[PDB]
């Protein structure tokens, strides 16, 4: 388990793996926003 | 409309179609010889 | 119609309305293809989410029970039903829809509407090819998938005991159908199936080869590093160097294409011929007329206890399919087999 | 012409959709949750797969009396 | 016309679709078909 | 509008949206 | 000025004037595949029965020992040796080499070198002729499938006896036991590959139909309608627009394949990436990643198992499990 | 003669493909 | 960024536009490194948050907690975890380094210098200056040599690294006098890749591991110095293509070969990849099954030396292709298995029948049975073991994961090497865009026939 001083922070920890998948999708968002010029 | 036939046509078999037909016959042969021999 | 007066009737008004440029074209086949296809896809989608198969197959093949996209299937009716068209108004349902379901009627609904939708889709291709005034080689090609559909979903259950032995509209039920032909029919050993496999593999080979060769011999046609912006439909010149492609494949493979027409007709011919050969083989298996065994090898195996080959092994694995799988796949036949008479070897 | 590049970008398309699409969504939700899908399409409940008289998978094994057979073999 | 960006429309549609597939994949481990 | 495109896209849209709402309900159903 | 021997040698190797381009990848082309093909022909004709499973049960596999070409197969290497690299010189005798499945390792290793060098030779001719070189990248999918079925699956399962037999009925046996031990049919990579060959057939038929349909009158019912003009002219007037118009009017007019370059790129990449996916699926199966096992997943409110198509597939899978390699087992559960 | 006829057929296929590679018609029209 | 008409590169090739913008290129690189350490730290934190201590650590689907635990941080004399604070601090440091690296990447991607020669000649570079490219390569080689020597220092003087071959069942062993024999190390690198030798995966002791690490760090430092103080030779210039595309292709080939090597390591290695942390390999969980049924059936009173199974070969014991005594089951292919719980059971003759009859320790018994139950099967949707088996256990082997994923990545990276190698050659030659259409090379030579 996570240490005692950090135990209630396991919810914000638990979502952190998917952020790199959100990064390439954010690149696609920016390309849509610039309309794929 | 006369004695000779104006609808006469001659047959043409080029070497590519020759090779394709020979390959077809021998592939059918290798496929079905094992089954007719049984 | 040959500079005649051609007095206008309701037919000409209807033809003028049907042959119009819209988002989606309707035409005459829209009288058939649109309702038949929409009903087919809607029936399959509805049966894959709500319509259970507990009554007919004794199993769950719908999302409402605990099945996934790779598990749900619009299942066939029971074998005791034979080959009924299984109408909602027939002697089976007697006009009742909520019990027309869970009895295999939706399978027959989807199959018949899909067959007529395929008919309407070839009519679609024909009449659009008429409107654009082009040859219907697309319909010529499409004659093979519907031959496969007829030989698989109609001819095979019609020749066998009933719709129960037809493939159910799904994914894992199709896989069951595949393993069913593997064990019960030895469909791999059938020469027509070998032709079908060769046709599909060669068609994918032609697809990859043609795409790669055209896309790697596509000239410069500009200054930008992106090749796709260099294509222009206004110019009449060819996009790719066919002489360069022919030289490349002649020096790599040994033989190469010289004619675009013969290339594209080969790409047309190979899958159509393979699929028709597979359709003929399934027509053969519709009558239980199998290429199951080799007489010389089975006699040699019977009179020689130390002569074994992969064919003998395949026969044994087919017996594994039948003995361990028919008992649950055929609940109507009531296989209460003890599991000490099933063929099961060491440990496993 | 409406090439779909102008319908989506206008809020007039979304004001007539901000309630109709969620309306269809909640309609499907209530349709499944009230048991109406089970009632209309013949699926048994998870608690009504087997009756008390039979504890094995059901078989039709009949054609002209199959309607009354599925009536007796289904959940009351 | 142009009151909302087409890219923002596609992005919110993609978010809704990805979340839809996500809750579909989540519902495979619980409830019906959970194998437990 | 009620044109041919409208009818086609609505015949594909309305029951698919109904089925998605249905299945999102189906995901939270437990035995 | 090419008056030295190895300069003339590099000139003849590099030259495109030979009937078949050899190249610097060709110097590993020619001997490796002639070695593999020679051993394949001689083994398929007159090989003694090969002990595949290591339990002194040899598979005949060769025509002169009493089987046809449908059931004849160059049998994989023995289970006793495993993937231990056993060539002729490691064998005390040619008879021992043939009994332990040495020709299988010979042909498979030489075929692997041959396919990699055929990849390189395709790139090499692409370089000497000045085209784009990604034809080898497109051919990287069937070779990936070949390596996955021939060496990678034996590496994952521990022994070359696990590999594909070099034949037809042996191919069927390998495929069936593959389904039995891995549930390949219910794997998304295998579904992607099946969709890829189905779409390859579909798109090949569609492209052939759309090109052969979009033609102008130049070849009549006779051999050629050249009365307007014979051969020796550069007039390109086949068709440019009507095929795309037909494809647009087919369904919804927004599936834009007007760009023939984009059409051919998609036509190449779809089956290639799908065969990449199924080849990687087979390589993952080598490390026992298996398929979707939704068996006994449907249960009622009482927890009782409700059967399904996946359960039927599971029953067939265990039916092939309890029959393959008839007397190879000693211990209950099957571990590689 | 069981294996010999398959031998004839296989040699015929190899000879046909060898002749198609080497003794082929030259590629005309581009 | 820029658009397509000024670069000739579409959106789906946008990173190609950075082929000449070195400042934006290094910014993308450092943001990428920040992404890598972000995944590392986030996975460490999530994996500690989802950690069960009493359950053995390879059963939670854990891939890089074994990476720290192999180094000997927070683990006892039996593979017991005891504490997870070293894992926690490693994850937090990786997360903070990710924050600072991503800040640098974002800064150089947006308002970094567009080009570097006009402001920083030490960082300014083209793709043609061989001396400058070798200088950069030398700097990176020195960094990698220091990184390998850091592991050497840890294994030598820092009280780390978990020896699975330590007596009793593995322990955190301080490695003293590592074997730096050049003959031994070169014999490891030039031996056969097959099952007889194993090439690079068959390393079996920390002495050889740290000796090879000493060798690699030493040559990496010296090669960094060499490339800094030299310039490529004319034969290297004539044999290589010198552009940024070609360099990428060479790196892609090398990293694809590395990925295949790592796949084979994760599947077969048992020394650098401890079975206590990763579960059984390929050979074990089958050799474990053989040994466990061997000891069970000798406990029931049968004669395992008798054996003589279904095919007349032996249900428990057999002679290998060489005269050593091996297991007689279907695991007669894995007889080259060397594991911690068979080597005291194994001697020059074979499996030591007398040691099989008498000397079997209960820890070996428990380890073998546990490795039987947690076999490296597992299916991709979790579920149990064999594809024919059912929903009984939730376990997929991390060795299977680290093999399958890394083979997939290595194969795509081989394909990417091929793509970029062909494109670099065609770009240096000039016909990357296509055929010039006014002088095609086909009409420059005589026809074949
Ligand atoms: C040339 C002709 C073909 C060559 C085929 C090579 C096959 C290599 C192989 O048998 O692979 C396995 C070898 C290692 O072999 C294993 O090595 C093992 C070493 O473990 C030993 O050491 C361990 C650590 O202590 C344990 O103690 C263990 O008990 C002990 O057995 C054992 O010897 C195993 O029996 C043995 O299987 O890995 C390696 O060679 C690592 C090198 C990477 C190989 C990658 C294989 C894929 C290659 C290309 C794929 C793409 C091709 C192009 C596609 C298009
Ligand atoms: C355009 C737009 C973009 C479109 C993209 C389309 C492409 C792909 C779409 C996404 C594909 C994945 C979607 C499904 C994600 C999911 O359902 O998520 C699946 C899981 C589910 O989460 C949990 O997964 C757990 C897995 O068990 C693990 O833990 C268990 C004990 O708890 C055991 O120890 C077991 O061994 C161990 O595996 C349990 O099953 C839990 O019940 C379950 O809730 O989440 C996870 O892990 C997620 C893991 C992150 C991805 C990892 C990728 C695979 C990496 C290496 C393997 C490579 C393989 C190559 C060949 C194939
Ligand atoms: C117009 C498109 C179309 C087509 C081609 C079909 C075709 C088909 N449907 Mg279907 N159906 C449709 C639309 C269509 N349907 C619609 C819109 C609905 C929703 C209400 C349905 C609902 C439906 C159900 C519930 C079922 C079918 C079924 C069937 C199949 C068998 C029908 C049958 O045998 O009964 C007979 C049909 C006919 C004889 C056609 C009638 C044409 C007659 C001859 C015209 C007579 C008019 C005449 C001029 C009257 C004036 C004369 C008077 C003044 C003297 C069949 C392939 C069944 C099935 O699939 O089997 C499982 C079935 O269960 N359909
Ligand atoms: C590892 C992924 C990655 C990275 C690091 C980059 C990096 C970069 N790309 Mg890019 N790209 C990628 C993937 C990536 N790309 C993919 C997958 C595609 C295909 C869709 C593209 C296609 C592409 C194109 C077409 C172009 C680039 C361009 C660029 C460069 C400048 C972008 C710019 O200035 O506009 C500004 C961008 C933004 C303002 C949006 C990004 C917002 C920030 C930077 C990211 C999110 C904030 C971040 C989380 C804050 C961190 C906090 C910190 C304290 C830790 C830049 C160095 C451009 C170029 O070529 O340079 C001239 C350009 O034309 N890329
Ligand atoms: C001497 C100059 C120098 C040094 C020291 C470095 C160092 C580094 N560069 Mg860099 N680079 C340089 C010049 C230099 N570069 C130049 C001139 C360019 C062209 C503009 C680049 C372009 C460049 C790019 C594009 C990238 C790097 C990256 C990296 C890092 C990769 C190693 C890593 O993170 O893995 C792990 C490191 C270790 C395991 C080693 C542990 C640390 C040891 C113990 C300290 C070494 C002490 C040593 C004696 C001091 C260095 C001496 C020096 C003279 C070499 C690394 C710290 C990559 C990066 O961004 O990573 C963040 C990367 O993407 N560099
Ligand atoms: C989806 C992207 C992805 C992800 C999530 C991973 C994830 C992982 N990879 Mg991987 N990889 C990828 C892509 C990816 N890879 C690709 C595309 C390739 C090319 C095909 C590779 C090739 C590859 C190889 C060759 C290897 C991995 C390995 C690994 C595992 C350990 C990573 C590691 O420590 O490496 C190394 C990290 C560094 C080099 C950073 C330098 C810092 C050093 C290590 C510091 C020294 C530590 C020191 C001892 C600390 C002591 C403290 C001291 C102060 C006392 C890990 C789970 C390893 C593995 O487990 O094999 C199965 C491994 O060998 N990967
Ligand atoms: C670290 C390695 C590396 C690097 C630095 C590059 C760099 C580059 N590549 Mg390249 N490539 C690589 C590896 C690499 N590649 C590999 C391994 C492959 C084989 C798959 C390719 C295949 C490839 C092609 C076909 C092309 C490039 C191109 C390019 C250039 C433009 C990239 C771009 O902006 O596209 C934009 C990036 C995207 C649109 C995102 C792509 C998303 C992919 C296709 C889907 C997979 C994502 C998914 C999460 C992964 C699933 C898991 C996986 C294991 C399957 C650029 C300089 C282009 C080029 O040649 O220009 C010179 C080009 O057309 N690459
Ligand atoms: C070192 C190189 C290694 C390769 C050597 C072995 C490759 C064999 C050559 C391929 C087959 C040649 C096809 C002849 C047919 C032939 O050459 O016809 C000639 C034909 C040329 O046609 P054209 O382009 O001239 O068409 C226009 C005409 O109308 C005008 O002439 O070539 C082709 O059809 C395309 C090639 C497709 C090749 C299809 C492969 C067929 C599979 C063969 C399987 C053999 C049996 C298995 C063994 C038992
Ligand atoms: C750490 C460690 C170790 C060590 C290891 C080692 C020692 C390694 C190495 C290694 C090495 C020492 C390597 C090397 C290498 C190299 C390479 C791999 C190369 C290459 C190249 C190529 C491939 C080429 C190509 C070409 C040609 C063909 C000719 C012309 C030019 C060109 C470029 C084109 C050991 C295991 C002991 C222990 C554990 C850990
Ligand atoms: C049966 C029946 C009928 C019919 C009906 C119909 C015809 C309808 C329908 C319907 C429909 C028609 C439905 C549907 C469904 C659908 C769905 C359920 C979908 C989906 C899902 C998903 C999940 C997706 C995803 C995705 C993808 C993958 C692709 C792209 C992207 C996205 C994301 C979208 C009636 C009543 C008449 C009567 C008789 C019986
Ligand atoms: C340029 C560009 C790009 C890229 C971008 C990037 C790549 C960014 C990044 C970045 C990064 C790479 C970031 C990272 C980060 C990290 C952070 C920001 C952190 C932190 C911190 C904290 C606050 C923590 C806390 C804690 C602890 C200490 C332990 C326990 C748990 C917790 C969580 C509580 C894109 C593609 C979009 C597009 C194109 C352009
Ligand atoms: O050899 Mn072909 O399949 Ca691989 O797991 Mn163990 O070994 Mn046999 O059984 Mn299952
Ligand atoms: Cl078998
Ligand atoms: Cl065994
Ligand atoms: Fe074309
Ligand atoms: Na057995």
């Amino acid at each position: 388990k996570l240490p005692e001083a950090y135990a209630p922070f396991s919810p914000i920890v638990d979502v952190l793996p998917i952020i790199p998948v959100l990064f390439i999708l954010l690149a696609f968002v920016w390309q849509a926003s610039v309309s794929f010029r | 409309m006369a004695r000779p036939n104006p609808n006469k046509q001659v047959v043409e078999l080029n070497r590519s179609s020759l090779y394709w037909g020979l390959l077809l016959i021998f592939v059918l042969a290798v496929l079905f010889s094992s089954y007719i021999f049984n | 119609i040959g500079t005649y007066q051609e007095k206008r009737t309701w037919f000409d008004d209807a033809d003028d309305w049907l042959r119009q440029d819209r988002f989606v074209f309707v035409g005459w086949s829209g009288l058939l293809l649109l309702p038949c296809a929409y009903f087919a896809v809607g029936g399959w989608l509805t049966g894959c989410t709500f319509v259970t198969s507990w009554y007919t197959h004794g199993l769950a093949s719908s999302y409402i029970e605990g099945c996934n996209f790779l598990t749900a299937a619009v299942s066939t009716p029971a074998n005791s039903l034979g080959h009924s068209l299984l109408f909602v108004w027939g002697p089976e349902a007697q006009g009742d829809l909520t019990r027309w379901f869970q009895l295999g009627g939706l399978w027959a609904f989807v199959a018949l509407h899909g067959a007529f939708g395929l008919i309407g889709f070839m009519l679609r291709q024909f009449e659009i090819a008429r409107s654009v005034n082009l040859r219907p080689y697309n319909a010529i090609a499409f004659s093979a998938p519907i031959a496969v559909f007829v030989s698989v979903f109609l001819i095979y259950p019609l020749g066998q005991s009933g719709w129960f032995f037809a493939p159910s509209f799904g994914v894992a039920s199709i896989f069951r159908f595949i393993l069913f032909f593997q064990g019960f029919h030895n469909w791999t050993l059938n020469p027509f199936h070998m032709m079908g496999v060769a046709g599909v593999l060669g068609a994918a080979l032609l697809c990859a080869i043609h795409g790669a060769t055209v896309e790697n011999t596509l000239f410069e046609d500009g200054d930008g590093a992106n090749t796709f912006r260099a294509f222009n439909p206004t110019q009449a010149e060819e996009t790719y160097s066919m002489v360069t492609a022919n030289r490349f494949w002649s020096q790599i493979f040994g033989v190469a294409f010289s004619n675009k027409r013969w290339l594209h007709f080969f790409m047309l011919f190979v899958p159509v011929t393979g699929l028709w050969m597979s359709a003929l083989g399934v027509v053969g298996l519709a009558l239980n007329l199998r290429a199951y065994d080799f007489v010389s090898q089975e006699i040699r195996a019977a009179e020689d206890p130390e002569f074994e080959t992969f064919y003998t092994k395949n026969i044994l694995l087919n017996e594994g399919i039948r003995a361990w799988m028919a008992a649950q796949d055929q609940p109507h036949e009531k296989l209460t087999l003890p599991e000490e008479v099933l063929p099961r070897g060491n440990a496993l | 012409e409406r090439p779909f590049s102008d319908i989506l970008t206008s809020i007039r398309y979304w004001v007539i959709h901000s309630i109709t699409v969620p309306s269809l969504f909640i309609a499907g939700w209530l349709f499944v949750s009230t048991g109406l899908a089970y009632d209309v399409f013949g699926s048994p409940r998870p608690n009504e797969y087997f009756t008390e008289d039979r504890q094995d998978a059901p078989l039709i094994t009949d054609r002209f009396n199959a309607l009354e057979q599925v009536k007796k073999l289904s959940a009351q | 016309i142009g009151r909302i960006p087409l890219w923002l429309v596609g992005t919110v549609v993609g978010l809704l679709a990805i979340g839809l597939l996500a809750i579909f994949f989540y519902g495979s481990y619980v409830g019906l078909g959970s194998s437990l | 509008i009620f044109t041919v495109r409208w009818l086609a896209i609505h015949a594909i849209a309305v029951p698919t949206i109904f089925f998605l709402g249905a299945i999102t309900a189906m995901q939270f159903i437990q035995r | 000025e090419n008056t030295s021997l190895w300069a003339r040698f590099c000139e003849w190797i590099t030259s495109t004037e030979n009937r078949l381009y050899i190249g610097w990848f060709g110097v590993i082309m020619i001997p490796t595949l002639l070695t593999a093909i020679s051993v394949y022909i001689i083994a398929f004709i007159a090989a003694p029965p090969v002990d595949i499973d290591g339990i002194r049960e040899p598979v005949s596999g060769s025509l002169l020992y009493g089987n046809n070409i449908i059931t004849g197969a160059v049998v994989p290497t023995s289970n006793a040796i495993g993937l231990h690299f056993y060539p002729i010189w490691e064998a005390a005798s040619l008879d021992e080499w043939l009994y332990n499945g040495g020709p299988y390792q010979l042909v498979v290793c030489h075929f692997f070198l041959g396919v990699c060098c055929y990849m390189g030779r395709e790139w090499e001719l692409s370089y000497r002729l000045g085209m784009r070189p990604w034809i080898a990248v497109a051919y990287s999918a069937p070779v990936a499938a070949a390596t996955a079925v021939f060496i990678i699956y034996p590496i994952g399962q521990g022994s070359f006896s696990d590999g594909m037999p070099l034949g037809i009925s042996g191919t069927f046996n390998f495929m069936i036991v593959f389904q039995a031990e891995h549930n390949i049919l219910m794997h998304p990579f295998h579904m992607f590959g099946v969709a890829g060959v189905f779409g390859g057939s579909l798109f090949s038929a569609m492209h052939g139909s759309l090109v052969t349909s979009s033609l102008i009158r130049e070849t009549t019912e006779n051999e050629s309608a050249n009365a307007g003009y014979k051969f020796g002219q550069e007039e390109e007037t086949y068709n440019i627009v009507a095929a795309h118009g037909y494809f647009g009017r087919l369904i919804f007019q927004y599936a834009s394949f007007n760009n023939s370059r984009s059409l051919h790129f998609f036509l190449a990449v779809w089956p290639v990436v799908c065969i990449w996916l199924t080849a990687l699926g087979i390589s993952t199966m080598a490390f026992n990643l298996n398929g979707f096992n939704f068996n006994q997943s449907v249960v009622d409110s009482n927890g009782r198992v409700l059967n399904t198509w996946a359960d039927i597939i599971n029953r067939a899978n265990l039916g092939m499990e309890v029959m393959h390699e008839r007397n190879a087992h000693n211990f209950p559960l099957d571990l590689a | 003669m069981e294996a010999l006829v398959y031998t004839f057929l296989l040699i015929g296929t190899l000879g046909i493909i060898f002749f198609s590679i080497f003794f082929r018609e030259p590629p005309r029209i581009a | 960024g820029r658009d397509q008409e000024t670069t000739g590169f579409a959106w789906w090739a946008g990173n190609a536009r950075l082929i000449n913008l070195s400042g934006k290129l290094l910014g993308a690189h450092v943001a990428h490194a920040g992404l890598i350490v972000f995944w590392a730290g986030a996975m460490n934190l999530f994996e500690v948050s989802h950690f069960v201590p009493e359950k053995p650590m390879y059963e939670q689907g854990l891939i890089l907690l074994p990476h720290i635990a192999t180094l000997g941080y927070g683990v006892g004399p039996g593979g017991e975890v005891l504490d997870t604070f070293p894992y926690f601090v490693s994850g937090v440091l990786h997360l903070i380094s990710s924050a600072v690296l991503g800040f640098g990447g974002v800064y150089h991607s947006l308002i970094g210098p567009e080009t570097l020669e006009e402001s920083y000649p030490f960082f300014g570079y083209v793709w043609k200056d061989k001396n400058k490219m070798t200088n950069i390569l030398g700097y990176h080689l020195i960094i990698l040599g220091c990184g390998a020597w850091l592991l050497v220092l840890k294994a030598l003087y820092f009280g780390g690294v978990y020896d699975t071959w330590a007596p009793g069942g593995g322990d955190v062993r301080i490695i003293s006098n590592p074997t730096t024999n050049a003959a031994i190390i070169f014999g490891y690198i030039v031996k056969s890749p097959f099952g007889g030798d194993g090439w690079i995966v068959s390393v079996d002791n920390l002495e050889d591991i740290i000796g090879g690490h000493i060798w690699i760090g030493t040559l990496c430092i010296l090669g960094g110095i060499w490339h800094i103080y030299t310039t490529p030779w004319p034969w290297a210039r004539r044999a290589f293509v010198w552009s940024g595309e070609a360099y990428l292709s060479y790196s892609l080939a090398a990293v694809s070969l590395m990925g295949f090597t790592a796949c084979c390591f994760a599947w077969f290695n048992n020394t650098a990849y401890p079975s206590e942390f990763y579960g059984p390999t390929g050979p074990e969980a089958s050799q474990a099954q053989a040994f466990t049924f061997l000891v069970r059936d000798q406990r029931l009173g049968a004669n395992v030396a008798s054996a003589q199974g279904p095919t007349g070969l032996g249900k428990y014991l057999m002679r290998s292709p060489t005269g050593e005594i091996i297991f007689g089951g279907e695991t007669m292919r894995f007889w080259d298995f060397r594991g911690p719980w068979v080597e005291p059971l194994r001697g020059p003759s074979g499996l030591d029948l007398v040691k099989l009859k008498n000397d079997i320790q209960p820890w070996q018994e428990r380890r073998a049975a546990e490795y039987m139950t947690h076999a490296p099967l597992g299916s991709l949707n979790s579920v149990g073991g064999v594809a024919t088996e059912i929903n009984a256990v939730n376990f997929v082997s991390p060795r299977s994961w680290l093999a399958t994923s890394h083979f997939c990545l290595g194969f795509f990276f081989f394909v990417g090497h091929l793509w970029h190698a062909g494109r670099a050659r065609a770009a240096a030659a000039g016909f990357e865009k296509g055929i010039d259409r006014v002088d095609e090379p086909v009409l420059s030579m005589r026809p074949l026939d």
